[PDB]
């Protein structure tokens, strides 16, 4: 069924699974028309399918032209989500193919179990945690794989860069959502706390920067700050 | 005009003859009920004093032989048998009506409120979802599951109800997913109508027994397959016109019949509501939208 905080540590056993987010699928600009209308132009897209024990991401980057002459997009979007995912598992090698496909928004679960009707022992469960992927348009790497896409691709990224070198996909996956609610929650102020010190470089082959163990402890220590900040400069506490 | 004879009436019960009830009482001399309509099926229907439950029932047909009830005190219920001596079964009938030990069929019926609860009901196809090939009559009561049922256990005692499942391979063409689940039509016109039931006469003459079943035994699996049925047609943007004008008429008059008091348990908010105002046909079923409002506006 649905998954939340008391069953928390299957997302790190060793059963196979995915996380796919649709909030960044169908993205668009909001302007006035010469008439003084209101019209959208959509932009690149993408689906963030992740699994959560071994930092695996599959970008499927959504051209905007798979939006030219279709009606409906927001309903559109989440059936365009579930084919893609769809074709991901079927282009898996059986071995390799999730046990189980976890929603973020209740609305992908008719449209994933619809299109994976092939797959009756893969289980599509939603979840009542309030993940911060539509966050991941703020990692700078993927935003700019997106936004320069010509037609539609795929792009395999490792999410936890090195992490698990040193660390249990626990702990990565709980840093990786620390950071997300933080850019989520105040993206300038989030970047500026992973940049500030500029001796610190981001590898060519990594999302994050190269932070020692200590350093981490310290950025995380910041985006806590950052985030309960924010929570009392919104609700004045 | 036909007869349903009874041996006698050994323990108090309410019995039904199509939407009608009447109470027999424990050993009170009754034979019977004669002047029943013919060119329709019927069910005689049976609902203990004692024990309130499993209400249960027989579909038959006069037409197909003579047909009577007699009180097994061992199984302990009225049962339906059939007497293949004609002669006989006309003589004692005969004294029956002499005796005036038969109550009457009511004859006036202005509202045709049997015939247009079973327009398209078939005995042969009533035996074929309820399997007892050495009768000519059908019992059901009130507990029977349907195959859909389970599926999700007993198979001599089923309905065979024919399975409709929104998200199935067959009701979903590979490559017209989106297409097929929010427009039904396909499943309907090519699976159902042209592929199973062969016309609409077959789909609605099911939907109606399933109806019946669910108001005249409380039986939840026929209830579930009523509502299925009803949201297959709406469901569906290209539907034959003479279809939905049949099913406006075909409802209007079930929603007519219903009780009031069972309207909680017997109909499905989501499917009303989203056939009446949300669905293709939300414009095409006005008689009965308009019962719907004036009888039941809460469910709404
Ligand atoms: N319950 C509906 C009443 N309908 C009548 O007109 C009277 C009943 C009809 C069946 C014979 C016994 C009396
Ligand atoms: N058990 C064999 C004999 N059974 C009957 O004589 C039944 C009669 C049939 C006509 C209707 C009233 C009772
Ligand atoms: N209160 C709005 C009108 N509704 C009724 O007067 C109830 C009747 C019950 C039998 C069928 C017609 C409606």
């Amino acid at each position: 069924g649905a998954m939340n905080s008391s069953n928390y540590a299957e997302l790190f056993n060793n059963d196979i699974k995915l996380f796919v987010d649709d909030t960044n699928v169908y993205r668009v600009t909001v302007h006035k028309t010469f008439e003084g209308n209101v019209a959208t132009k959509a932009i690149n897209g993408c689906i963030f399918t992740l699994n959560p024990k071994t930092g695996h991401l599959f970008l499927k980057i959504i051209h905007t032209s798979v939006w030219a002459g279709q009606k409906r997009l927001s309903q559109l979007a989440k059936w365009k989500t579930a084919e893609e995912v769809s074709a991901l598992v079927r282009s898996l090698p059986k071995e390799e193919q999730p046990k189980q496909i976890i929603v973020t928004r209740k609305a992908m679960l008719d449209p994933l179990e619809v299109h994976m009707l092939d797959f009756p022992n893969i289980a599509i469960r939603p979840t009542e945690l309030r993940l911060p992927f539509s966050a991941a348009m703020s990692i700078d790497k993927l935003s700019d794989v997106v936004m320069k896409a010509t037609e539609p691709q795929m792009v395999l990224f490792n999410i936890y860069d090195d992490w698990l070198d040193r660390i249990s996909s626990y702990t990565a996956f709980s840093r990786l959502t620390l950071l997300l609610r933080a850019l989520k929650t105040n993206e300038e102020s989030a970047k500026m706390i992973l940049l500030s010190d500029p001796t610190i470089t981001i590898k060519s082959y990594h999302l994050w920067p190269s932070f020692t163990d200590e350093q981490w402890i310290t950025i995380e220590s910041q985006m806590r700050d950052l985030i309960l900040t924010e929570y009392g400069r919104k609700y004045n506490v | 005009m036909n007869t349903v004879p009874f041996t006698s009436a050994p323990i108090e019960v309410t019995i039904g003859i199509d939407q009608y009830s009447f109470n027999v009482k424990e050993n009170q001399p009754f034979h019977g009920i004669k002047d029943i309509p013919i060119g329709h099926v019927h069910v005689i229907h049976f609902q203990h004093a004692d024990n309130s439950s499993m209400r249960y029932g027989y579909w038959f047909d006069c037409r197909m032989g003579n047909f009577y009830i007699q009180y097994d005190p061992k199984d302990g219920l009225y049962k339906m048998m059939e007497e293949r001596d004609g002669a006989k079964f006309e003589n004692i009938v005969h004294n029956f009506k002499e005796r005036q030990m038969m109550v009457s069929y009511p004859k006036i019926d202005e509202d045709d409120t049997w015939y247009n609860l079973t327009e398209f009901v078939q005995m042969d196809k009533i035996r074929k979802i309820v399997r007892k090939d050495e009768n000519q009559f059908s019992y059901v009561d009130s507990s029977m599951t349907t195959v859909q049922e389970n599926e999700l256990s007993d198979p001599a005692h089923s309905l065979n109800y024919t399975v409709i499942n929104f998200k199935s391979r067959e009701a979903i063409r590979p490559g017209h997913e989106m297409e097929d689940f929010l427009d039904k039509s396909y499943y309907l016109n090519t699976v159902m109508l042209q592929g199973i039931f062969k016309n609409s006469s077959n789909y609605f003459g099911e939907l109606q027994f399933a109806f019946l079943n669910a108001m005249f035994f409380g039986n939840y699996g026929s209830s579930l397959q009523w509502h299925a049925m009803i949201e297959l047609i709406c469901s569906s943007a290209t539907v034959p016109k003479h279809m939905l004008d049949k099913l406006d008429e075909i409802l209007y008059y079930q929603i007519k019949t219903l009780p009031e008091q069972y309207s909680d348990i017997l109909l499905n908010e989501r499917v009303w509501n989203i056939c009446l105002y949300s669905s293709f046909q939300k414009n095409s079923l006005h008689n009965t939208e308009k019962i719907m409002e004036n009888k039941y506006p809460e469910l709404l």
